């Protein structure tokens, strides 16, 4: 029994690791038979703080990250007539009657559509040439 | 099974008991003759703004 | 529907807006966990303070944590949480990290920032005393060092003093 | 060699492609109608009752476009916020260097190369880490025929017996001098004055 | 009763629809803000601004 | 394309982002932040 309900299956155990699987409350689980357990922070240190002491590196290292950052999506565009009619005409005739309402959304499509290639060509366009090595 | 489409020729091969076939989103992609028993190809004609 | 049959028959023809429903719901209850990991959880280690507190006159003791509290809650949190102030379908979930983890993550940042410095925040914490971390502060707004060695004690009083005028409007 | 890097990207597309499909799946539901399909409804019943049915499948669409619609609105504004700060960190990490602590890879910023990707932009960073420290032992000034001196840009050392000034973040001692440190009033009221030649 | 069932059915079903989008919409505010003070805390905590 | 849905080409192509991102390497290692000023 833990404050989020209960589990049924695992064993808990009294260790604490750095878990993968959430639980919640603090307990989470891991398969290691499957256990659960409190979340481990991380490894605890003390730093030996003095008021005539200092710590000066005398050694470097050079390290290389990547991120990824998405910029647009796909442009995507929606009939009506041929959506909620199929080509019939009764239909058309009975939707006819609702107002204008398709033309909002194609409208708004129309809108996003054109944002996302303004998006990307901001993203990208930052520069006035084009230089060669 | 009615259905506006063009009409092409298809090899996919259907077991002896079925009559149509989709691929997703249920929507007939081929269906085979009654009298020739043979598998056509159902293909939407084209539209567009 | 509520435990109706014949409703919940009725509802099954009308397609799939309830699974819609719940993935939004789970993405934005997941939403709220993964904001809290990446604004809390900043540091590799965990660090802890000497028990000699000597920091050239400054004195941390109302943000630091108190041990006698069973929470391990600084003054300051204390009045914060003080401050701030049934089923028909409807849940809510505990959130992943407790209230004990967010305290220990801040006192570990707040800990790390009075002996290193910054320099825990590139790569392995720095020792440094603290009367020098801030004479390298004052070096970086265009005022020389110099200022800061013969006004030590002023400074310290007034840190002190804003920090209880702080307490005292909270309070 | 490592799969499962590239999350965000195959994410919005799987996004994508489910909307849609969830979409078209919508077609074949029934929403109280006689049948999901007008043609059958249509040659069964006399319009005089099947326009009711015709109208419940109508709504029935209508609603399901809106809220595909919405959602489409609302995963644009989070892509335009997304690529926003990818423009941001573009403009400020690509044509130029970085003081802002984190805002371009952990630890001192160097340079950055940025790389296409299908619905992206993949950043590399290279930086800067310290590492192998030592200990030493520091004073603020350096009291001399009773004047204070203070380092112009560094920080005061010693090995044990001898004093030395480096800089910050690498070690590199040299012989205190009046070039690289400055004087300013006499030692008796700092904090920490040691005395040295 | 089925027209009954049907309208409670409809009105229950739109105001879940409302109160969905009105979620969305606080929770991409609040996700904004977080970003904020995620980046407050980078830049002003672990060094000088 | 199956009752009324359409994708529209992206009005940038892949060999002219490709050229962006060239160009901005070749850029940045010759001439370093001097270019974008
Ligand atoms: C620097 O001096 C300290 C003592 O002033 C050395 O001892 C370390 O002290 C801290 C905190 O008490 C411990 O966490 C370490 O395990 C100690 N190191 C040992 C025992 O080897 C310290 O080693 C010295 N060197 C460095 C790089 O800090
Ligand atoms: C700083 O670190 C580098 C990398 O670890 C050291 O370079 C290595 O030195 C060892 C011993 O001379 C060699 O066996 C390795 O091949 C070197 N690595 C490279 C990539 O060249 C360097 O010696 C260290 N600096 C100091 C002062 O010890
Ligand atoms: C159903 O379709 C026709 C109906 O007559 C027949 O199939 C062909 O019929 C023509 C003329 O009647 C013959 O020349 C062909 O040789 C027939 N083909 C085959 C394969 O039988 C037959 O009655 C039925 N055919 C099938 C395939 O079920
Ligand atoms: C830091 O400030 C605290 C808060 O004022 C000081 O704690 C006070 O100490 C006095 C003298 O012992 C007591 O009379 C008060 O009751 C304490 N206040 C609290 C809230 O406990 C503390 O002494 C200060 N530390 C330094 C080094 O000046
Ligand atoms: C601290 O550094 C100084 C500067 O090099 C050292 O002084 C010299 O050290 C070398 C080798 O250690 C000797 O050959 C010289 O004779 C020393 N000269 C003087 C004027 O002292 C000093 O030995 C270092 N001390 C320690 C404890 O490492
Ligand atoms: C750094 O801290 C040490 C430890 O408190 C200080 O050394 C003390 O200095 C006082 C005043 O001279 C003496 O009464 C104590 O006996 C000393 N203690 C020890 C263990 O030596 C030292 O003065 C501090 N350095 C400063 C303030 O610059
Ligand atoms: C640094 O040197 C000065 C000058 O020699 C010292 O100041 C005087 O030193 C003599 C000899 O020890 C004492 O008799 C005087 O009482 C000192 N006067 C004052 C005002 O302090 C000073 O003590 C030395 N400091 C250190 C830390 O060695
Ligand atoms: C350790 O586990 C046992 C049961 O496995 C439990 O009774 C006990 O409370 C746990 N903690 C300690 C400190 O023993």
């Amino acid at each position: 029994q833990t404050r989020a309900g209960c589990l049924i299956g695992a064993e808990h155990v009294n260790n604490s690791y750095e878990c993968d699987i959430p639980i919640g409350a603090g307990i989470c689980a891991s398969y290691q038979s499957i256990i659960a357990y409190t979340m481990s922070l991380g490894v605890e240190n003390s730093v030996a703080y003095s008021n005539n002491s200092i710590a000066i590196p005398t050694n470097f290292t050079i390290s290389v990250t990547t991120e990824i950052l998405p910029v647009s999506m796909t442009k995507t565009s929606v009939d009506c007539t041929m959506y909620i009619c199929g080509d019939s005409t009764e239909c058309s005739n009975l939707l006819l009657q609702y107002g204008s309402f398709c033309t909002q959304l194609n409208r708004a499509l129309t809108g996003i559509a054109v944002e996302q290639d303004k998006n990307t060509q901001e993203v990208f366009a930052q520069v006035k040439q084009i230089y060669k090595t | 099974l009615t259905g506006t489409g063009v009409l092409t020729e298809s090899n996919k091969k259907f077991l002896p008991f079925q009559q149509f076939g989709r691929d997703i989103a249920d929507t007939t992609d081929a269906v085979r003759d009654p009298q020739t028993l043979e598998i056509l190809d159902i293909t939407p004609c084209s539209f567009g703004g | 529907c509520g435990d109706s049959t014949e409703c919940s028959n009725l509802l099954l023809q009308y397609g799939s807006f309830c699974t819609q429903l719940n993935r939004a719901l789970t993405g934005i209850a997941v939403e709220q966990d993964k904001n809290t990991q990446e604004v809390f959880a900043q540091v590799k280690q965990i660090y802890k303070t000497p028990p000699i507190k000597d920091f050239g006159g400054f004195n941390f003791s109302q943000i630091l944590p108190d041990p006698s509290k069973p929470s391990k809650r600084s003054f300051i949190e204390d009045l914060l949480f003080n401050k701030v102030t049934k089923f028909n379908g409807l849940t809510v979930l505990p959130p992943l990290l407790t209230d004990e983890m967010i305290a220990q993550y801040t006192s570990a940042l707040l800990a790390g920032t009075i002996t290193s410095g910054w320099t825990f925040g590139a790569g392995a914490a720095l020792q440094i005393p603290f009367a020098m971390q801030m004479a390298y502060r004052f070096n970086g707004i265009g005022v020389t060092q110099n200022v800061l060695y013969e006004n030590q004690k002023l400074i310290a009083n007034q840190f002190n003093s804003a920090i209880g005028k702080i307490q005292d409007s909270l309070s | 060699s490592t799969a499962s890097a590239l999350g965000k990207l195959q994410d919005v597309v799987n996004q994508n492609a489910q909307a849609l499909n969830t979409l078209v799946k919508q077609l074949s539901s029934n929403f109280g109608a006689i049948s999901s399909v007008l043609n059958d409804i249509l040659s069964r019943l006399d319009p005089p009752e099947a326009e009711v049915q015709i109208d419940r499948l109508i709504t029935g669409r209508l609603q399901s476009l809106q809220t595909y619609v919405t959602q489409q609105l609302i995963r644009a504004a989070e892509i335009r916020a997304s690529a926003n700060l990818a423009a941001t960190k573009m403009s400020e990490c690509v044509l130029g260097q970085s003081k802002r602590v984190d805002f371009c890879g952990k630890g001192y910023h160097l340079m950055s190369f940025p790389q296409s990707a299908p619905h992206g932009v993949v950043f590399l960073h290279v930086t800067y880490v310290p590492a192998q420290e030592k200990n030493f032992t520091t004073a603020p000034a350096i009291c001399h025929d009773g004047k204070a001196h203070f380092p112009r840009e560094g920080v005061f050392v010693s090995n044990g017996t001898h004093w030395f000034v480096t800089q910050r973040n690498f070690y590199e001692p040299q012989i205190i001098t009046t070039d690289n440190t400055f004087v300013s009033g006499n030692c008796d009221v700092v904090i920490g004055i040691v005395n040295n030649t």
